């Protein structure tokens, strides 16, 4: 029969833990660091673009830093191909939310729900885990800005500044260092790039290695405004906060 | 050796054995015994009951399948059910559609291919229990043996279980003798009490231990059990 | 029967590797090397045939297709998984996209179009990955001219230039040479011929490599006239007559 | 398609995936519930394994199933949200068709089915999780507190604690929790339930936090402060002496 | 067919007519309107005998389910939505009946509930159902008093069925009366229309048009 | 790995018997049958001092007539019993009558083997058997008062006398030299209080254990705690009387 | 039809409702309350088919409590309302269609307005100063059209139902029962109970 | 390495299908039975070992007819064999609704083919334990086959299988020879069952009942028959007689 090749994905381990979700976290431990920062004016997500070449097109690029909605985005760490399956769905789900209630889909609904399906991969259907996690930056009236994250095993939680992927453990710990609670959107922006700059597994932290995006309330206007930097962007901001 | 091949009815031994279908007949060698034989006018079953404690009852070893048909089993008492269920079915059709009562030797045919199907396909497992079918149709009086393997066959007596030889070796010596009980169903049955017997060892026949079953030209099957097979014991 | 692998077969290992599709990549390694380089006004990709024998006619076997009149795809790795993966890539293309809006997909949709059916055979029940690299060229209104690389994890990444299968490492270092972002289309196929001479041992023609763009509109491809919007493929594949003339040249 | 049997009885009689569920449950942050003789209180212990949450957003651990009943688990989180789902389903299915909300009991034995049947079903694995759930019935004042684990066992308790430690703290309440004379106040209760936690939280103002429930859908989370100052209370209790 | 029900000082009084037709052929004068469901709760029947026979004779054994499972008796309320939730599912495909569910129970108190087949669902005080409905709220209504004894109670719901199985071609037979308490519910008896209308009659002075 | 209804060399099913094992730890299950009625008792077997005792319900209704106490996995046993309840209720709408003990009984155990990840035979669902076994104990016209032992192998058997659970070797014993074909419902109660105070671990109590019956004139009931009491004290007293 | 009216005044949405229920040939109930409240400030009243009605509004009324629950939050009105038609528009293309108009009365929090909406059967949805369902908006939209005031206070805005119920109780040929009134504010919803004779 | 013949549709590293093979083994551990082509027709016998006295004689047949005009003997598992007459029964069933006229033998016979190769190509199913040795006449001539576990079958002059299928074959062989004009019904009966007696001799401990069937354009009018009473004691005879 076939249940010879069957891995048995979903089964608890003796002492009650999930081998493939384990395993699926110790893949993303391998992947290019994300980071998020909330501040009160705005939200700030940067990520490490993992292995790149000369003639790699940074233009075109785009492996880490995803819109769901005009409010909301993520950051990845995993497998870029799985991360893109799961958004997709994500960005379906968020428009059904907004043609059934005629309002935008709030932070947490949706990030609970991609968060289920992942959940699922655990519990039924004998299939592998995704091996991703995410870092997701959003904004709805009810609670403003938000940071949330989650990972294979479908758990999900809120941040004021988080860390996925590579060296997550030496990242936190520098951010939980220099994090305060009035920072300003500016102010994560350098947290952000000190922490990867001091996390990198590279000689030096430069531009095209880099996905910057920001989540503010341009004053001037009133609404919510999301900017996933252009090249040149990262390379400016990179020489301002004295990275050059 | 057979360990890497019994693990499953869809392997086939280097010798080409189906180990878990063997297995199987093993859970009927472990089952109580009972006996079939029959002349030209009658076909009977006589069943040892067994029972777990002296404070429990001694579990019924023969099914009524139609008026002119029944089983005795050896085994799993569960499998008996289900397949004498499909036999009572398959009775129930050919009388229904094409009012004509069901020829034992056809009974026959249908447990064998619905005892197969659970041996050549995955995630099912062959049934564990044997099989002794009796009973009189527009061809006289009939037994059949069923084995879990699938196979069954049309004798003139048999028995099945644990010590079953014994009384086995008995009917094929008493053959010509029985085999003219015509007529006479109290002999046969008598016939069949001594043929049984020839397999005890642990205790006697007692009278809430001996079961039998009758089935005949102008006698539809019917089972005795207790007060009503005393007069035999 | 009824297909019971209803379970994955690629799953993750104690260290976090994902075995199957790090094997799909070793297959795509031994196979033969294929490059795509993106010019300003165009792109190139091309193979080498390799034929299995002199008897065979390679020209009835091509490693370089056409999945939309502006979008091109070339491989590295099992010729077979290729092919059906083509067939379903145009077949997406009409599903997914034209038979929705009316117009062909953008390259670099299409390219996600692919990917997902990649990394799908590295989730579903009872497959293996696909044992391929593709690199697909292509052009369209509001992108211009576009180079991707999509491997058997369903990744895919825009490349200026690149080289996959048997001698990439050699190929890229290569490329990273000769490539500067004001190189023309010939410019690019004439570096794409060196890149491919250093990956090919026996004999190096118009017969036995595999050539095409993506470049100008091809009106006279188009089958017809009367329709002024429409002016032809801009997917080309050079003939043996056209590559041989390039290689005097070389 | 997938119908593995993944939980299968072994040669001793067990069934290790619903055991090693338990496992998976042991590991999880402590929670707690008393009931008072007016009241029951939900107590749960806050990780801190990493530090720098935005408390507001993330995930609290006592759930609301309807406005009279509330439900506290230990064990994988993610589990956790599909019973919760599936429960405050049913209690909206059972006030449409019943006319009448659910009993703490009825709520509990239907968490506690859903728990079984993912224990013989094929190409599922058990829930990593265990939960108390309490309330008051409807029209009740009578409090209620009930336990359920992964294989789908049930049952009510004075006073209970699931998780990391539940040892230590059951002990505490075992020989502190007097059926004679259950903590007659609001007050007195949630004060049980912080010094049950102490005994594992080692000092967390932040690390622990608590809901009070009382009759007709009366349901509060205490803030930090008013934790806060249980804890201060607690510890001089021990200094004067 | 004729059905009340009423609540009052006393509880509830139920009483229906035991006429069976086959459109202008008299079926049957002896057939039971009304479902004991158990000790604390009546059904009664208007429209298909078979619907309403089948199907309140299956909420029974739904009431039933309940009790076993939920250690308690079903209320009055959850037994009614039983059976017009199921009643509604078969919407449209023709189901025929006008039905009231009547008990009591600590939590409710005496209850009635009215339940038809278009899916309706009503609790009240008073229901008539069935062809002669109109007939019995015309004697029913000019006569009731929430502060009714037992026994005027009783006789008035008795005389309402029997005002509808006088005036109605297909009301008719015998009368069947009951009283519901928190104890549950009492059987009044038969009273066929033989001879119950010609009592009436003499005893009362009414039904003054008949020739006696 | 192994099918999970695969027969071992000596014709048993390895889930069949290994789910036996686990009916081995279970709590201790009692039933006698007398002309006067049965009786069912159950250790409660609490695992702590705050678990309120009286919400362990290990015996439970099945119909007016029909009664049954569980032993092993008692989650397992949900399902059993709404099957019964609705498998007796079901029956009295077919046919206006109650369903025979023994028909009831067989019903349930028909569930039993249905359990395999494909077995060709139906679409048996249910990946393993179930890990609880149950008496059953009713009355009915043409059989009068009965009790039968249902197991998770689909057999069931009769018995005038029969325990189940952690205790049951010991209390078979018992039971054997203890009953007599003229029992009255009186000496079953102590009886079935006496047999359970030798296989508890705990000092036997109205807390940790639970008596009831089921007689044709009043069917099943279970015995409250106050009830009970009363029995046990009779017979610590009629045990010390020699 | 049943009688189903709504309008919005300055601070609040007020909501009449015919109390009649009527099959053939008899009034059978003249207490009958055809609303629903579907979160603290939201009610919704409905007209249409027999049992539909109902099963309707208590699946709706299950569901955005389901919401609340699950998020801890109520839903706006504008929310709930085109969840309401969305529900509705799926029904009108399915086997059998929910024969069922309503009327939604909510306050919005957030936005501290009150908000009337109507949807018919079809998933038709309107936002109105006042609306009505049936034959009544046949002598009541006019009647509105001409005492209608924007800043109305509550206390006008029942004095301009009762003008609405008079003009009803005087040229409908229905019996009606009257209506029971419900006034839905920053504060919640409260009925009404003396409107027999305010 | 090892363990290629655990699971059937399995290619070993020569390109064996070893569970076939063991198929096989079940083959050849079963009764011997033949069949024969005449001039005109075919013959099928069979060995029947009497385990006991008991066996009603003459009563549990193996030969099957299939159509009217079809006969199947097999020798291996019985009950596989049955399973697929059942089929073939359908199967015939099938081209004669559509096709109006009795399906031909050579496309009979492919119908066998294919499906008992089908169970070769899955490891969700065990290959048939029988080989099977059927034929009959057609709308141009008699037709023998014999179809192997492995799904292989071909036409044959003569065919056997089972146990003693080498004393068979060699006899078949010598018919074959000496009767290049070919033999005739009335005579492949007889020659049937000498051979069916001679190579019941790799089991003479047990003793046995002979079965006989033909099917013959003259002597059965195309139409498969059982060989009884004097044609059957006829032959019998013949056989015991040569058997000395």
């Amino acid at each position: 029969g076939s249940r010879r090749y069957d891995s048995r994905t979903t089964i608890f381990s003796p002492e009650g833990r999930l081998y493939q979700v384990e395993y699926a976290l110790e893949s993303i431990s391998h992947a290019g660091t994300a980071i998020g920062i909330m501040a009160s004016d705005g939200i700030v997500l940067a990520a490490e673009r993992k292995v790149t070449s000369t003639l790699l097109e940074q233009d075109t690029s785009t492996e880490k830093l995803y819109k769901l909605n005009d409010k909301i985005a993520v950051a990845v760490a995993g497998l870029t191909a799985d991360a893109e399956i799961l958004i997709n769905t994500a960005r379906i789900h968020a428009q059904n939310y907004l043609k059934t209630y005629n309002e935008d889909i709030p932070v947490e609904i949706l990030v609970r729900r991609l968060s289920d399906i992942k959940q699922g991969y655990t519990q039924h259907g004998g299939l592998r885990p995704f091996g991703v996690s995410f870092i997701y930056a959003g904004y709805d009236d009810r609670y403003g800005y938000q940071l949330y994250t989650s990972n294979p095993s479908g758990n999900y939680t809120g941040w004021k500044a988080i860390s996925v992927g590579a060296n997550t453990s030496a990242a936190q710990t520098l951010l939980q260092m220099d994090y305060k609670d009035d920072m300003k959107v500016d102010d994560a922006i350098e947290l952000a790039l000190k922490t990867l700059s001091k996390t990198t597994d590279s000689s030096a932290l430069t531009y095209d290695r880099l996905e910057f995006a920001t989540i503010r309330k341009g004053a001037n206007d009133g609404e919510v405004y999301q900017k996933i930097f252009k090249p040149q962007e990262i390379k400016d901001i990179l020489v301002k906060t004295g990275i050059t | 050796f057979r360990n890497n091949y019994d693990g499953d009815t869809v392997t086939f031994s280097p010798t080409g054995r189906l180990f878990q279908v063997e297995y199987a007949l093993e859970a009927i060698k472990q089952g109580s015994v009972t006996v079939g034989l029959r002349s030209n006018t009658h076909a009977v079953l006589v069943a040892l009951k067994r029972n777990a404690d002296e404070l429990s009852s001694y579990q019924k070893k023969i099914i009524k399948c139609d008026e002119h048909m029944g089983l005795s089993l050896a085994g799993l008492a569960p499998d008996a059910r289900v397949l004498s269920n499909y036999l009572r079915q398959q009775c129930n059709y050919s009388s229904l559609v094409f009012n004509r009562k069901l020829a034992v030797e056809r009974a026959g045919h249908l447990l064998c291919d619905k005892a197969q199907k659970n041996t050549q396909s995955y995630g099912g497992r062959p049934y564990g229990v044997g099989l002794l079918i009796i009973g009189y149709d527009k061809s006289g009086a009939h037994l059949l043996e069923f084995q879990p393997s699938g196979n069954v066959t049309e004798l003139y007596g048999t028995a099945i279980g644990a010590r079953s030889q014994g009384a086995k070796t008995y009917l094929e010596r008493t053959l010509d003798t029985f085999i003219k009980i015509d007529g006479n169903p109290d002999e046969l049955i008598k016939a069949g009490v001594e043929a049984i017997s020839q397999s005890l060892r642990d205790e006697s026949l007692t009278v809430d231990n001996l079961s039998i079953a009758i089935v005949g030209k102008d006698t539809p099957f019917t089972i005795y059990d207790g007060e009503a097979v005393a007069k035999y014991i | 029967m009824t297909d019971r692998y209803s379970f994955s077969l690629t799953t993750f290992s104690p260290s976090g590797k994902l075995g199957q599709i790090d094997y799909a990549l070793t297959a795509v390694k031994q196979g033969v090397t294929s490059l795509g380089i993106k010019a300003t006004n165009g792109v190139v990709i091309a193979t080498e045939k390799k034929s299995s024998s002199p008897l065979a006619m390679s020209e009835t076997l091509s490693k370089v297709s056409l999945l939309t009149p502006d979008i091109g795809a070339v491989y590295s790795g099992m010729g077979p998984d290729y092919r059906v993966l083509v067939d379903k890539s145009r077949k997406v293309a009409h599903t997914s996209y034209k038979r929705i809006y009316g117009e062909y997909p953008p390259t670099k949709l299409l390219v996600s179009e692919v990917a997902k059916i990649m990394q799908e055979a590295t989730q579903s029940g009872g497959v293996r990955p696909f044992g391929v690299s593709l690199l697909i060229a292509g052009h369209d209104e509001f992108n211009g001219f576009s180079l991707y690389q999509v491997d058997p994890s369903g990744s895919y990444f825009p490349w200026k230039a690149t080289a996959i299968g048997k001698g990439s490492v050699a190929a890229k270092t290569f490329l990273e040479k000769r490539w500067n972002d004001e190189l023309e289309l010939e410019d690019a196929i004439h570096i794409a011929l060196l890149t491919l001479k250093e990956s090919v041992e026996g004999e190096f023609n118009g017969d036995t490599i595999e050539l095409a763009i993506i470049g100008d509109e091809n009106p006279d491809l188009l089958g017809y006239t009367g329709i002024p919007t429409d002016k032809g493929p801009r997917f080309r594949k050079l003939t043996s007559q056209e590559i041989n003339d390039r290689l005097e040249a070389l | 398609g997938y119908d593995r049997a993944l939980s299968i009885f072994s040669p001793d009689g067990h069934i290790f995936q619903v055991e090693y569920a338990l496992e998976a449950v042991k590991r999880g942050t402590c929670a707690v519930g008393v009931k008072g003789k007016n009241c029951v209180v939900l107590g749960c212990e806050r990780r801190s394994t990493l530090k720098l949450q935005d408390t507001r957003i993330t995930p609290s651990k006592v759930s609301k199933i309807d406005s009279h009943v509330v439900l506290s688990f230990s064990g994988l989180n993610a589990d956790s949200r599909i019973l919760i789902e599936k429960a405050r389903v049913e209690a909206q299915s059972h006030r449409l068709t019943l006319e009448d909300p659910v009993t703490v009991e009825y709520l509990t034995r239907y968490v506690a089915g859903v728990q079984q049947r993912y224990t013989q079903s094929g190409g599922v694995r058990p829930f990593g999780v265990s939960t108390l759930i309490a309330g008051f019935d409807p029209r009740d004042d009578e409090p209620k507190l009930y336990q359920t684990e992964p294989s789908g066992i049930y049952s009510s308790w004075s006073a209970q604690t699931i998780g990391r430690n539940s040892k230590t703290v059951r002990e505490f309440l075992e020989k502190n929790y007097d059926r004679k004379e259950p903590p007659a106040t609001v007050e007195e209760c949630v004060k049980l339930t912080v010094r049950s936690l102490l005994e594992v939280v080692q000092t967390g103002a932040k690390n622990i936090e608590i809901t009070v429930v009382k009759p007709d859908s009366d349901i509060v989370a205490l803030s930090s402060e008013e934790i806060n100052q249980y804890v201060t209370q607690i510890e001089q209790e021990k200094q004067e002496q | 067919t004729t059905t009340l029900a009423f609540r009052f000082q006393g509880g509830i009084i139920v009483a229906v007519d035991s006429r069976a037709t086959a459109g202008n052929w008299v079926a049957s004068q002896t057939v039971k309107k009304v479902i004991e469901i158990n000790p604390f709760l009546l059904g009664t029947m208007a429209g298909g005998a078979a619907d309403c026979q089948f199907w309140e004779t299956w909420l029974g054994s739904q009431c039933r389910l309940h009790e076993l499972r939920e250690k308690e008796r079903i209320s009055v309320a959850a037994a009614s939505k039983i059976l017009s939730n199921l009643v509604y599912q078969y919407k449209g495909a023709g189901l025929s009946m006008g039905t009231m569910i009547c008990g009591y129970t600590r939590k409710e108190g005496p209850t009635i509930y009215y339940v038809d087949s278009d899916g309706t669902r009503l609790k009240g005080d008073i229901f008539c159902v069935g062809s002669g409905q109109t007939f019995a709220y015309g004697v029913l209504d000019s006569n009731y008093k929430w502060d009714l004894s037992v026994e005027d109670a009783l006789y008035l719901g008795k005389r309402s069925i029997l005002a509808a199985a006088h005036r109605d071609a297909y009301s008719g037979g015998s009368v069947n009366l009951y009283h519901v308490t928190e104890d549950g519910w009492i059987y009044h008896g038969n009273h066929d229309v033989g001879e119950l209308f010609w009592k009436v009659k003499e005893e009362e002075g009414s039904f003054n048009n008949v020739i006696g | 790995d192994r099918g999970v209804s695969t027969f071992s060399p000596e014709g048993r099913l390895f889930q069949v018997e290994y789910s036996l094992e686990a009916i081995k730890l279970g709590s201790t299950a009692i039933g006698i049958a007398t002309k006067e009625g049965v009786v069912l008792g159950v250790e409660k077997r609490a695992t702590s001092p705050l678990l309120e005792s009286d919400s362990i319900e290990k015996i439970v209704e099945i119909d007016r007539h029909i009664g049954c106490a569980m032993s092993g996995l008692t989650a397992d046993a949900r399902s059993m019993i709404e099957h019964a309840r609705t498998a007796a209720v079901t029956h009295n709408l077919y046919y206006d009558e109650d369903i025979n003990v023994e028909s009831l009984t067989q019903s349930v155990c028909d569930l039993a083997l249905r359990f395999g990840e494909g077995a060709s035979g139906e679409e048996r669902l249910m990946s393993r058997p179930f890990g609880v076994a149950l008496l059953i104990a009713g009355h009915d016209a043409d059989d009068g008062y009965q009790l039968f032992h249902a197991e998770p192998s689909g057999t069931f058997y009769r018995y005038n006398a029969k325990a189940i659970g952690s205790g049951s070797e010991g209390a078979q014993a018992e039971l054997l030299n203890e009953w007599h074909s003229s029992l009255t419902l009186k000496e079953a109660e102590l009886l079935v209080l006496k047999i359970l105070k030798q296989v508890m671990e705990e000092k036997l109590d109205e807390n940790n254990a639970q008596l009831s019956c089921i007689t044709k004139q009043d069917g099943f009931k279970i015995y409250d705690n106050e009830k009970t009491a009363e029995l046990i004290k009779e017979l610590k007293e009629k045990e010390a009387a020699e | 039809m049943d009688i189903i009216l709504g309008i919005r005044v300055q601070d609040s949405v007020i909501l009449a409702s015919s109390k009649a229920v009527t099959r053939g040939i008899s009034v059978l109930k003249d207490s009958d309350d055809k609303t629903r409240q579907l979160s603290p400030h939201t009610l919704m009243s409905f007209a249409g088919e027999a049992g539909d009605t109902v099963q309707f509004a208590e699946y709706i009324q299950a569901n955005i409590q389901l919401y609340s629950i699950r998020e801890d939050y109520e839903l706006s009105p504008q929310a709930v309302s085109s969840f309401v038609r969305q529900e509705l528009a799926k029904s009108i293309r399915s086997r059998r269609p929910y024969q069922v108009n309503v009327l939604i009365g909510g306050y919005d929090k957030k936005k501290n307005k009150p908000e009337l909406y109507q949807i018919d059967y079809l998933g038709t949805k309107v936002e109105l100063p006042y609306g009505a369902h049936g034959y009544s908006g046949f002598y009541t939209f006019s009647l509105l059209d001409h005492h209608y005031r924007p800043d109305m206070t509550t206390e006008e805005g029942l004095d301009l139902l009762k003008l609405c119920v008079q003009e009803l109780e005087k040229r409908m040929p229905m019996d009606f029962k009257g209506v029971i009134v419900k006034i839905v504010d920053k504060d919640g919803i409260r009925q009404v109970d003396d409107f027999q004779a305010q | 390495g090892t363990g290629y013949d655990l699971s059937n549709s399995v290619f070993s590293p020569d390109g064996r299908n070893f569970q076939v093979e063991y198929a096989v083994k079940a083959v050849e551990n079963g009764t011997t039975s033949i069949g024969i082509k005449c001039n005109d027709g075919v013959v099928f016998a069979v060995e029947k070992l009497i385990t006991s006295k008991l066996l009603v004689p003459q009563k549990n047949v193996k030969i099957q007819v299939v159509d009217r005009h079809i006969g199947c003997v097999y020798s291996g598992l019985i009950p596989d064999g049955r399973h697929l007459v059942n089929r073939g029964r359908e199967e015939a069933a099938s081209f004669k609704k559509l096709y109006k006229t009795p399906i031909p033998i050579p496309a009979f016979a492919d119908r066998l083919g294919q499906y008992v190769q089908a169970h070769t190509l899955y490891n969700s199913v065990r290959p048939f334990g029988v080989s099977t040795i059927f034929g009959g006449v057609d709308k141009n001539g008699a037709h023998l086959y014999m179809l192997e576990p492995s799904g292989s079958y071909w036409g044959y002059k003569g065919a056997a299988t089972g146990k003693g299928r080498q004393s068979a074959k060699a006899e078949l062989e010598k018919l074959v020879d000496h009767h290049p004009e070919g033999l005739s019904a009335r005579e492949a009966v007889k020659q049937a069952a000498k051979i069916i007696y001679l190579a019941h001799e790799d089991n003479k401990e047990k003793d046995f009942e002979l079965e006989i069937s033909w099917c013959s354009l003259s002597e059965t009018n195309g139409l498969h028959k059982f060989v009884k009473g004097d044609l059957l004691q006829e032959a019998i005879d013949f056989a015991q007689k040569e058997i000395n």
